[PDB]
């Protein structure tokens, strides 16, 4: 216990945290108006950020 | 350049500054109807579903575009004074509404008048828009304005047209820009070396 100073858990993303990675990573695409990414983040049942 | 930057109307969005997307639609049609010729109008704005369904919510503008494309010239003035009148009211258009419809008139004169050669002037009052002497003072001010390539006859009451080659008018803009830049480097040549 004197060795490591802090340990930090990284969870799989929830329905909230899947949405903003769609937001950030969806920036550089040529989109179309009206997408409703909320539905898609619901369709992915939390795989990971990759 | 303005309609060319207004090319997409797809990735354009429910914005903060045109909170109506349809106001942006009215803007891009108002600039596009000058900015492009018939080939484009008869492909782009007439077959776009995304542009069609939003002017489907517009009674006047859908009539205003289709009156020109469907060769409905007399009601085109009626809607034209509406669009020009609102453009006169409009902020950030109001600098150039007087430039807009004076181009729309001569463009509409080009569209009808470049079909025939022996079209009389007394056909255009009832067929095109009323007022024979108004057509007289209008057309002249445009032949006199060096555009609207025709040559109107008077005392036999007929309008005759020609076709100009793309060699004199294409020359004209070159002597404009050439004399302009000669004035430019002429002036800067006066500026440097005292």
């Amino acid at each position: 216990p004197g060795r490591i100073d802090r340990k930090i858990e990284f969870p799989p993303p929830n329905e909230e945290a899947r949405l903003d990675i769609l937001k950030i990573h969806s920036r550089k695409m040529n989109l179309t108006r009206g997408i409703n990414l909320r539905k898609i983040a619901e369709l992915m049942p939390g795989a990971s950020g990759a | 350049q303005a309609a060319e930057l207004f090319l997409d109307t797809v990735s354009t969005f429910t914005s903060y500054e045109l909170m109506d997307y349809k106001t942006f639609v009215t803007y891009t049609v108002y600039v596009s109807m000058i900015a492009l010729e018939r080939p484009d109008l008869r492909e782009k704005v007439i077959k776009g579903a995304e542009i069609l369904e939003v002017l489907h919510s517009l009674p006047a503008v859908r009539q205003y575009l289709f009156s020109l494309y469907e060769c409905r010239y007399s009601v085109f003035f009626q809607s034209l004074a509406v669009v020009e009148q609102e453009m006169k009211k409009d902020w950030l258009f109001a600098p150039h509404y007087r430039y807009y419809v004076r181009e729309m008139r001569i463009h509409a004169y080009s569209q009808l008048l470049e079909s025939y050669r022996s079209l009389t002037l007394g056909y255009m009052a009832e067929a095109f828009g009323v007022g024979v002497e108004f057509i007289d003072q209008e057309l002249s001010r445009f032949i006199a304005a060096g555009r609207l390539h025709c040559k109107i006859d008077k005392v036999n009451e007929i309008v005759e047209t020609n076709r100009p080659d793309s060699k004199n008018w294409q020359y004209q803009e070159t002597i404009k820009k050439g004399d302009l830049l000669l004035n430019r480097v002429q002036k800067l040549s006066r500026v440097i070396n005292m």
